[PDB]
């Protein structure tokens, strides 16, 4: 409730809930080139 | 411990997270520089010695 | 915290990226996006520099080195411990460097005064990138860059210099060091100068302009007064400083040879080549 | 605008694409000074190409080992 | 004397470089000692003195006498600024901006600020007004460059708010210091010279726009000027910088404003 | 933007003969031409210049002291004038040889007219020192000018004069030659090993480039306030106005310290002075207590063996 | 939508975040075929890898050449 | 990690998004920076 | 070439541009195959 | 009753509770990968 | 009853009460890590 | 030592506890550092030597 | 000794304080360090001597 931007309650919820479909989104397709690069070669 | 809370009644949130956000990062290259840095636990060398890449 | 005028200064906005995330003070300093940028390059620098002093074997600060790679790794990456830390300090150095200015930007224009001091700055930042990054990139390896130690990079200073014989026979060389040198005047004499006009003779009235200008005329007859001199610092500083990248950038990739020897054109001039007697023949 | 044809998204799409624009703001401007960056290292290497340096050639100025 | 130790390896070179690091701390606290003359003590945000001082204490007061009778000033001494400051805290802790109350550039507050200095003309060495228009000045013409005398004024908005009157000229010192413009209104203002595009056809104002050239604090007497009002048209103008930013017709400021 | 590095527009009117206080106008001269080449940057008014009794003094013997120096380069050219034109820079007054240590029974060939011009330049420099001082007294101003000077002059003396009588010998000073005093520089830090590793020198270079640096700084920031009256610097002292608050938040937000309109020129003279002051020192040390800094510096922590 | 703060936008860089998204789902289901397409090749190798082929090994069946 | 959503209502989201961006294109160069410093992983070689 | 704008009353632009969008990265992976395959100008030999 | 941020003390005990939920999520996650590294290759 | 900094006598017993108990808990954290490495390899 | 708190009304709490964070930080980065010199303490050294890294 | 209390009527604590914490680390880091140089109270290099570490 400190509100120091000024958004509310439900901006709040939607504004991170796109958020966090847009971050595993991008940690997705992370992990489908992370894996591409360990079968071609590995580093570990 | 319990009241430990009341840092945040000393300290602006704002800064305060800022000022962790940055020394965290900082603090991971470090390690992770000092990691590499080391024949051992530079772990790039040590696969590469595994596979014979070099 | 903060001086008896500040505060009336303290307002949002001037700054040119990221709002009003980081528009805040730490103490004295104002932080900006590019506050937080220096700080964490600097902080990774010296911890790196520190990293170099355990790898090396020394904790005396006047014998830690970190040396650039060696000249047959050429221009690419080097292992950590024998020319990657370099690597990573230099591209550090530069992130800070580039920072700071764009802080500073971000500061003059939130007071609302003009940019002569990132411009300034950025002069000793193409000195410093000319000396690290141009020269060895234009001339092949990273070997030629200097290490980052307190005395080692002297000797970097020294044999690079007399790989070309004595160094003084540079042209741009000599014009820097008559800029500089003139720099040094200036600013001793302009500092006596206000001085003594602000603190006079011991008890009796505070000088005036007027008698700055009087005093100096009757010294060597030509005045060139506060805004002329204050021009002639900047510009002298910056002459300086932009001649040393001059000389610097020519040496070893235009010029390859003993300077003495690029002196001796003047003497072949056609008409007293051949002259007998004098110095040259 | 009169092209209306845009306008008929949702608006939650509509969010989504403003800040995947902010995104692309913020990191087309970094990547922008890394390329020029890249670019001016590459006029100096051309440069130092063109130059007969590579045929007379400096000493190694520090010992490095 | 080459080379004898007096003790371990210290010798004269020794010696020397021991004693100037001495003599660089003394002169380094010093001159730090004859800085802290303006603007201390330290203060919180609310007027009341910080709980910080520093290392360094204050230096003790000298005086300067002042000349033509304009009295004394001793430093480090009490300093208020004797006019109001309209603007509020935006948070409770500290090291926050102070947002204006009300319009920014004209209480004076932010890069249009001013200072209460004393409401009477800086005089030259000879006791004349130091400052002077150029029909008040005996001798002096423009000689050399683009004569700025009845061109027209342009604001930042591609608008002609006026057009040039007079150059208002630093005595002693020989060097152009204000524009006298005037507009349709038929008052004159003043331009500092520095803020002020002189063009072949024209005076551009990156400043200012048109709406705003009325708003600049006239001269009290008008053929003089005192230091408090140069800060006050100096501020005004300067702030003009951030203030009239919206108003302004940049391509690349509506370039990234498009953008963002 | 205008940048303020150049007038835009000039103004001229009466010349200004300068304050008349304590100050014999006899000896000042009169007004001299106007200058547009130099109006453009600063004032553009010459003269008047004051001629004293030390003004004379210095004049001739600087006068006899270039004239020295101009006669020996003219003989040493054969007294050709195209010879004269292309050695000018390679020509050289060199001071007597070793083996007459100390003593002014060097021939007038290889060193005496070195003696008579190092007399010569002696009497100039110390009279022009002199007349600073005196001309700052005259206005009733302070004498840091003088002090400033005074440290260029210790640096001067201890290369000339007290640096060859501590060696005992008149072969250490310093020729008179453009590239001869190249050389000599170059070669007295080969002779007494690297004078990089004189910990003088360092101190001498630190301050040469904070110098440079400082008055980058201060140059930058004057003009960069000086859209407030920020150039008036006497009467910012006198009455502080918003340029000189605007300058010090500036550097307090941009390094957590600042100074003052009045305490800048205080470091800016420090920072110059310390120059010559460090540099006269290092180099009296040089020969006199060390003779190879290199070693000096492995034996202090300095170099790595 | 509630959020409110990116409406604020004018409505041609509406029009062009909202093409930038056309792009990026035609592209994007591209993406997606091409390296799931090498994801499948590369859980084939794997199960080469994993097996005896490598020690056992056949004849080429055409000559090429 | 339910509640994770009210750092929006301390963080204004343009200038965190802008910061992310920045932050995530260096660090992607960073890394393909160490790739290319080892003789393995250098891929720029041939 | 002025009014080449017209081509946009011809087509609908959605389709147009998710036509594009796929062709664009199909060609663009087309010609990383073509250097890859060449033994220069090959970047997965390492 | 202490204040300087001008939080009380329902907004301290929130955004204390959610930051450490935070803290030990991040821990978590760092305990999970040091007992990979662990395993992968001790140090001890 | 200085009052340098504005607090009174129960706000400084509060905060230094709280400050103690942080640095107890540090102590001890620093005390186990201690015995475990001297457990580990003795430098006495 | 019972009286201690009276430190509080003599200093302020924030700048203190920012100075006494940089402080330990580098204290403890100092400690770190200084063991890993030494060939000995070095434990990264140790555990390559102790399980034939090398 | 009874009234050296009255330093106290002549220094501010502030400063002092600040002075006297700055002085006193600096003064045990710099014993820590001289320790450390000397072969013999080198405690690192005698602890491994003695339990034979190298
Ligand atoms: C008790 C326990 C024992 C402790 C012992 C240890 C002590 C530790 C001290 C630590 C340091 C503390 C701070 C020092 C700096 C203070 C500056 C200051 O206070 O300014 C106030 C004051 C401000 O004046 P003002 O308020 O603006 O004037 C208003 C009046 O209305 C108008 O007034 P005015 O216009 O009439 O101006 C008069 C005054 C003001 O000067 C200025 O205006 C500023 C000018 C700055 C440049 C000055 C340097 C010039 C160099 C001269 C020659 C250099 C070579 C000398 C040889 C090198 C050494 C071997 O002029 C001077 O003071 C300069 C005279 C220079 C003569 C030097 C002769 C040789 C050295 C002899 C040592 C004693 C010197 C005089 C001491 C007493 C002075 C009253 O300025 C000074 O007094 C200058 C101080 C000069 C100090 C000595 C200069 C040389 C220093 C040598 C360092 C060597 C280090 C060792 C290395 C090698 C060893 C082997
Ligand atoms: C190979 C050469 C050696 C070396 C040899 C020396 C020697 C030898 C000396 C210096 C000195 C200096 N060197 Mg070194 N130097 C080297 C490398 C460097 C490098 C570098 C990046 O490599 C730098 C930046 C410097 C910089 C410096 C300066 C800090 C310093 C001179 C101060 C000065 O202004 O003197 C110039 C100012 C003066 C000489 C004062 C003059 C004052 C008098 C009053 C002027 C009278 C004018 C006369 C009457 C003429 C009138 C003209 C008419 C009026 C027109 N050196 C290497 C290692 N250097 C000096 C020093 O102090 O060293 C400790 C010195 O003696
Ligand atoms: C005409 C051109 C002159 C000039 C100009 C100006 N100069 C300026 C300004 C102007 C106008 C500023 O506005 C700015 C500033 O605010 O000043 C207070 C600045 C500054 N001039 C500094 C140093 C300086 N100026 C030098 C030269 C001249 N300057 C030339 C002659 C020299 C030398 C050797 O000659 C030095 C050492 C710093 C004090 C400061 C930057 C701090 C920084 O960037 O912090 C950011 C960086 C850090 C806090 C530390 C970074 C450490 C790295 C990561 C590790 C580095 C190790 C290193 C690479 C090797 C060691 C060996
Ligand atoms: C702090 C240390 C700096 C510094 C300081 C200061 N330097 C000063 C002052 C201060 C403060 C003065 O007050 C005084 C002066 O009046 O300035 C206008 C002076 C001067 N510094 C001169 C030259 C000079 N400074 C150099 C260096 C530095 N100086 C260093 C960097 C260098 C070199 C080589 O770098 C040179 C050549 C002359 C212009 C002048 C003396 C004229 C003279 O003695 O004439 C006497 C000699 C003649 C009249 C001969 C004339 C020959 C015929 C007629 C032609
Ligand atoms: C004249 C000589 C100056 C030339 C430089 C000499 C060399 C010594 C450095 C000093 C530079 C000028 C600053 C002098 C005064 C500074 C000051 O007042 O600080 C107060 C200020 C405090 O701000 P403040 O002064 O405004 O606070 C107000 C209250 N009073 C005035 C009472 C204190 O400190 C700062 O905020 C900034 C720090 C300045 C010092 C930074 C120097 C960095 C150098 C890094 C070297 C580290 C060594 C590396 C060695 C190898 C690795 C171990
Ligand atoms: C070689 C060294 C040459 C001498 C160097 C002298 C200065 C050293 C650095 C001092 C910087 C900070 C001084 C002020 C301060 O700390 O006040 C904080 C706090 C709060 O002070 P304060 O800011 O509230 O001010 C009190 C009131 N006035 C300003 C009037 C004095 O001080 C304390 O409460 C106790 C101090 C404990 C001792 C100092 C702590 C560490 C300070 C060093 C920097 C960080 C540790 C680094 C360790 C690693 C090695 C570098
Ligand atoms: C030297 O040290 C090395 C480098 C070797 C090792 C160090 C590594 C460092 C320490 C690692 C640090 C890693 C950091 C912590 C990782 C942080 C990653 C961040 C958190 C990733 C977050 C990404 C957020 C995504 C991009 C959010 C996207 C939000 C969208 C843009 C909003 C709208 C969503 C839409 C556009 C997507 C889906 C809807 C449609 C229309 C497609
Ligand atoms: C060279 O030396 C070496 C490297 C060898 C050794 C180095 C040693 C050093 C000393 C190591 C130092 C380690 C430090 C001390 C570790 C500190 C760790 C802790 C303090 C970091 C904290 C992490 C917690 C983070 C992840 C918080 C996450 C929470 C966010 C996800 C959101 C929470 C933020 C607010 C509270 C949420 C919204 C608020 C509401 C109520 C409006
Ligand atoms: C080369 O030299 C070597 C390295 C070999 C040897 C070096 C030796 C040096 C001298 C070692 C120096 C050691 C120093 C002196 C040790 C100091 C330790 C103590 C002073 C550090 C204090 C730690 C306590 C910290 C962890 C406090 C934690 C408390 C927080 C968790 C919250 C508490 C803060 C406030 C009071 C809570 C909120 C208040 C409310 C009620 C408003
Ligand atoms: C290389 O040369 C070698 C080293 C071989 C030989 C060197 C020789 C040199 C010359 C040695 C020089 C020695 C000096 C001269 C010795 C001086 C000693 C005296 C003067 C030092 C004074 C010490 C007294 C101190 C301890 C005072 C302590 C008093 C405080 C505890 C509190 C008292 C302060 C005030 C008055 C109390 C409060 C007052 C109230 C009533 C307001
Ligand atoms: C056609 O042109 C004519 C011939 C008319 C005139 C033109 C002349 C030109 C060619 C003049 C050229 C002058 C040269 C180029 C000037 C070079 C000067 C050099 C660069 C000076 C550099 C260093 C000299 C300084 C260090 C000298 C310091 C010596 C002082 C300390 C005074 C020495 C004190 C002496 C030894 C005391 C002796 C006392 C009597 C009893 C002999
Ligand atoms: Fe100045």
């Amino acid at each position: 409730d400190l509100g120091y931007t000024g958004l509310t309650d439900e901006q709040a919820q939607e504004l991170h809930s796109v958020y966090m479909s847009g971050l595993w989104l991008f940690s997705a397709v992370a992990i489908v080139a992370h894996l591409a690069v360990y079968i071609w070669r590995p580093w570990f | 411990m319990s009241k430990f809370y009341k840092i945040w009644m000393i300290f602006d949130p704002r800064r305060v997270f800022v000022a962790q956000g940055v020394f965290l990062f900082l603090l991971a290259v470090m390690i992770h520089l000092i990691l590499l840095s080391t024949p051992s636990y530079n772990w790039l060398e040590i696969s590469a010695a595994k596979y014979n890449r070099v | 915290a903060l001086l008896s005028f500040e505060r009336k200064y303290r307002v949002p906005g001037g700054t040119l990226v990221g709002g009003n995330l980081f528009d805040f003070w730490v103490g004295p300093f104002y932080v900006g996006f590019f506050g937080v940028a220096t700080f964490f390059f600097a902080a990774l620098g010296i911890i790196l520099i520190a990293w170099s002093a355990v790898l090396q074997g020394t904790w005396n600060p006047q014998l830690i080195s970190v040396y650039p790679p060696a000249l047959e790794y050429g221009l690419g990456g080097a292992p950590l411990a024998k020319g990657g830390l370099w690597q990573i300090i230099t591209i550090c150095a530069t992130g800070a460097f580039v920072s700071w200015a764009l802080r500073e930007v971000e500061i003059c224009r939130k007071l609302g005064i003009g940019y002569h001091i990132p411009f300034a700055f950025a002069f000793a930042i193409l000195a410093y990138l000319t000396l690290v990054l141009f020269r060895p990139v234009m001339m092949g390896a990273w070997g030629y860059a200097f290490p980052y130690g307190i005395w080692t990079h002297l000797d970097w200073v020294s044999n690079t210099g007399y790989t070309y014989g004595n160094f003084h026979y540079n042209p741009a060389h000599m014009i820097a060091i008559s800029f500089f040198f003139t720099n040094a005047l200036a600013l001793a004499l302009h500092g006596a100068l206000v001085l003594s006009a602000a603190n006079p003779e011991k008890g009796k009235e505070m000088r005036t302009p007027d008698h700055e200008d009087t005093f100096f005329r009757d010294l060597v007859g030509y005045s060139i007064g506060t805004l002329g001199i204050h021009r002639l610092g900047l510009l002298l500083s910056l002459s300086a400083v932009f001649f040393s990248a001059l000389c610097m950038i020519i040496t070893g990739t235009i010029w390859f040879d003993q300077w003495v020897d690029w002196w001796q054109w003047w003497v072949k001039l056609p008409w007293w080549a051949n002259i007998p007697g004098g110095i040259n023949g | 605008t009169i092209f209306n044809d845009h306008l008929n998204t949702n608006p939650k799409t509509n969010l989504r694409l403003w800040v995947a624009f902010q995104m692309m703001k913020g990191a087309g401007w970094a990547g922008g000074v890394f390329f020029g960056t890249l670019l001016l290292i590459g006029f100096f290497r051309v440069v130092g190409r063109m130059l007969p340096i590579q045929e007379n050639q400096a000493p190694a100025p520090n010992i490095t080992g | 004397m080459v080379g004898v130790t007096a003790f371990g390896n210290f010798d004269l070179a020794s010696l020397a470089i021991y004693s100037f690091w001495i003599f660089l701390a003394g002169l380094i606290y010093y001159l730090q000692t004859e800085n802290m003359r303006e603007g201390y003590p330290l203060e919180n945000e609310d007027g009341t003195p910080a709980a910080n001082q520093g290392p360094f204490p204050l230096p003790k007061p000298k005086t300067f006498i002042l000349p033509h009778g304009r009295g004394t000033l001793t430093v480090p001494g009490p300093e208020s600024e004797d006019r109001p400051i309209a603007l509020a805290r935006t948070a409770v802790s500290e090291g926050f901006p102070h947002a204006p109350t009300g319009d920014p550039m004209k209480d004076g507050v932010g890069p249009a600020s001013w200072v209460a200095r004393r409401d009477l003309p800086e005089l030259d060495g000879h006791g004349h007004n130091k400052i002077k228009p150029m029909k008040a000045a005996a001798g002096f013409h423009v000689s050399a460059g683009k004569n700025p005398i009845g061109l027209p004024v342009r604001g930042c908005d591609l608008e002609i708010a006026g057009k040039v009157v007079d150059i208002w000229v630093d005595i002693p010192e020989q060097m152009a210091r204000f524009l006298e413009v005037e507009l349709k209104d038929g008052s004159t203002r003043l331009l500092p010279m520095q803020m002020v595009k002189v063009q072949s056809n024209r005076v551009h104002v990156n400043a200012l726009s048109s709406d705003l050239f009325a708003g600049i604090p006239t001269i009290k007497s008008p053929t003089e000027v005192t230091l408090l009002e140069e800060d006050k048209i100096c501020g005004y103008v300067a702030g003009g910088l951030m203030y009239a930013a919206p108003k302004r017709k940049s391509v690349v400021a509506a370039m990234l404003a498009e953008y963002a | 933007e205008y940048q303020n590095i150049f007038s835009q527009v000039q103004v001229r009117g009466p010349a200004d003969l300068g304050m008349t206080e304590d100050v014999n106008l006899a000896n000042r001269s009169g007004v001299g031409p106007f200058s547009t080449l130099l109006g453009w940057f600063g004032n553009a008014q010459l003269g008047p210049i004051y001629l004293g009794s030390l003004g004379v003094l210095s004049l001739f013997s600087g006068l006899m002291w270039f004239f020295t120096i101009g006669i020996w380069f003219w003989y040493q050219a054969g007294w050709n004038p195209a010879v004269f034109l292309r050695d000018l820079f390679f020509f050289s007054l060199e001071p007597p040889a070793p083996e007459y240590g100390l003593s002014f029974a060097a021939p007038l060939k290889e060193g005496g007219l070195w003696l008579i011009a190092s007399f010569f330049m002696f009497v100039a420099v110390w009279s022009w020192w002199g007349r600073t001082y005196l001309r700052a007294q005259a206005l009733g101003m302070g004498k840091h000018t003088a002090w400033a000077f005074l440290s260029a002059i210790w640096l001067w003396m201890v290369l000339g004069f007290i640096r060859p009588i501590l060696m005992g010998s008149w072969s250490e000073a310093v020729p008179y030659g453009i590239f001869s005093h190249l050389d000599w520089t170059n070669n007295f830090s080969l002779v007494h090993g690297n004078l990089f590793y004189n910990p003088f020198h360092g101190l001498s270079i630190a301050f040469l480039y904070g110098s440079a640096l400082l008055f980058a700084m201060h140059g930058a920031t004057i003009l960069a306030v000086s859209r407030f009256g920020g150039e008036r610097e006497l009467e910012q002292i006198a009455d502080r106005g918003t340029a000189a608050e605007r300058a010090a938040l500036f550097w307090r937000w941009t390094m957590g310290f600042n100074a003052t309109m009045e305490g800048i020129h205080r470091w800016a003279i420090w920072m110059a002075v310390l120059v010559t002051l460090t540099g006269g020192i290092g180099i009296l040390l040089s020969g006199t207590v060390v003779d190879n800094w290199y070693v000096w510096g492995q034996n202090h922590g300095m170099a790595p063996l």
